[PDB]
C-alpha cells in the first residue's frame, strides 16, 4: 500500500493530481549524489554524471539524492509514497559522491549539463559556506536561458541578525526554501536571513531510498524538492508560464508564516500557485 | 557540546579523538574544504574539512 508523505498533502500537491496535473512532460534535474534508477517507485528518465571516480549517475552511493528525488516525484501506484510531481521527467545529475560532497566544479558542470539538455527545473538540496563568481554565474545563466533554480536553504540555524543561508541558496536568482515541521513551525536547523524566500516540508519527510527501500530525513535538502515539485506542477498546468511567473506564483500565494527572516513569505501552497492571476510578470 | 573552535588547525588524529570524548556517537566524516556537500541534517554527524596539510579548516559542528 502507499503511503501520502505528510509535506506532499500539506503543500496541496494531491488537488493538482486529482484536477489531472502531475508535472507529465515536465524536466527536472536533481543536481545530487544521483538517483538509484531501479527502484520501484522511481522513474528516471536520463541523466549524467560530473564525478570523476562515479561515471554512473544510476548508482547512488549516498542514498541522498534517491531520498530527493523521491520527494520530487516518487510514483502513484500501490506501493512505497507519492512525490509532488509523480510523472515529472526525472533526471539524475551527479555531482556528489558516496561521502556526499563534490567540488564546486562538478556542480557548475551539472548546471551546464541541465541548461544544455533544456531542463526546465533545477533542485540542488546541497550548499558550501562560501561562494564564487564561477558558481553565481552558471545559476544567473540557468535562470537567464528560463530554467526555475530551487535549493536548499542550509542548516546552519541562527546567528544573531546575520544571514546563515548557505550557496547557491544565498543567490537571488535562485529560490531559497527553508524548513518547517508538520505545524508550520520553522525547524531549528534552518537557515535564516534576507535570502530566504519560501519553506517547505523538511521535518521527518518519508521517501525512497537505494535498494528498494523507504525512510525519513531531515533537511532543507528535503524542503527545497518539495518546490522543485510544485514548480513541475505548476508547468504541467501553465506550460506558456516562464520561470519568472512560477517563482511568482510560488512566492505570492505562499500560506504567511512568522516573519520573513525565518520564514521568508512563508508555506507554498501549490494549489494556489496554480490558480494565480499575475499582476506584475 | 555542538561545536569545537579549539579543534581548528588540529591534525585529523588528533580532532577525532576529542570529538568522540565530547560526543561518542558522533559520525565523523572527513572530506576537503571547499566543497559543496549534501544539506540533510544528521545530529549525530560532525564532518570534518581539512586543508592542503591535512588539517581541520574550519570549526567543527554537528550536522
Ligand atoms: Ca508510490
Amino acid at each position: 500500500a502507499q503511503s501520502v508523505p505528510y509535506g506532499v498533502s500539506q503543500i496541496k500537491a494531491p488537488a493538482l493530481h486529482s484536477q489531472g496535473y502531475t508535472g507529465s512532460n515536465v524536466k527536472v534535474a536533481v543536481i545530487d549524489s544521483g538517483i538509484d534508477s531501479s527502484h520501484p517507485d522511481l522513474k528516471v528518465a536520463g541523466g549524467a554524471s560530473m564525478v570523476p571516480s562515479e561515471t554512473n549517475p544510476f548508482q547512488d552511493n549516498n542514498s541522498h539524492g534517491t531520498h530527493v528525488a523521491g520527494t520530487v516525484a516518487a510514483l502513484n501506484n500501490s506501493i512505497g509514497v507519492l512525490g509532488v510531481a509523480p510523472s515529472a521527467s526525472l533526471y539524475a545529475v551527479k555531482v556528489l559522491g558516496a561521502d556526499g560532497s563534490g567540488q564546486y566544479s562538478w556542480i557548475i558542470n551539472g548546471i551546464e549539463w541541465a541548461i544544455a539538455n533544456n531542463m526546465d527545473v533545477i533542485n540542488m538540496s546541497l550548499g558550501g559556506p562560501s561562494g564564487s563568481a564561477a558558481l553565481k554565474a552558471a545559476v544567473d545563466k540557468a535562470v537567464a536561458s528560463g530554467v526555475v533554480v530551487v535549493a536548499a536553504a542550509g542548516n546552519e540555524g541562527t546567528s544573531g541578525s546575520s544571514s546563515t543561508v548557505g550557496y547557491p541558496g544565498k543567490y537571488p536568482s535562485v529560490i531559497a526554501v527553508g524548513a518547517v515541521d508538520s505545524s508550520n513551525q520553522r525547524a531549528s536547523f534552518s537557515s535564516v536571513g534576507p535570502e530566504l524566500d519560501v519553506m517547505a516540508p523538511g521535518v521527518s519527510i518519508q521517501s525512497t531510498l537505494p535498494g528498494n527501500k523507504y525512510g525519513a530525513y531531515n533537511g532543507t535538502s528535503m524542503a527545497s524538492p518539495h518546490v522543485a515539485g510544485a514548480a513541475a506542477l505548476i508547468l504541467s498546468k501553465h506550460p506558456n508560464w516562464t520561470n519568472t511567473q512560477v517563482r511568482s506564483s510560488l512566492e505570492n500565494t505562499t500560506t504567511k508564516l512568522g516573519d520573513s527572516f525565518y520564514y521568508g513569505k512563508g508555506l507554498i501552497n501549490v494549489q494556489a500557485a496554480a490558480q494565480h492571476h499575475h499582476h506584475h510578470h | 557540546k555542538t561545536e569545537w573552535p579549539e579543534l581548528v588547525g588540529k591534525s585529523v588524529e588528533e580532532a577525532k579523538k576529542v570529538i568522540l570524548q565530547d560526543k561518542p556517537a558522533a559520525q565523523i566524516i572527513v572530506l576537503p574544504v571547499g566543497t559543496i556537500v549534501t544539506m540533510e541534517y544528521r545530529i549525530d554527524r560532525v564532518r570534518l574539512f581539512v586543508d592542503k596539510l591535512d588539517n581541520i579548516a574550519q570549526v567543527p559542528r554537528v550536522g
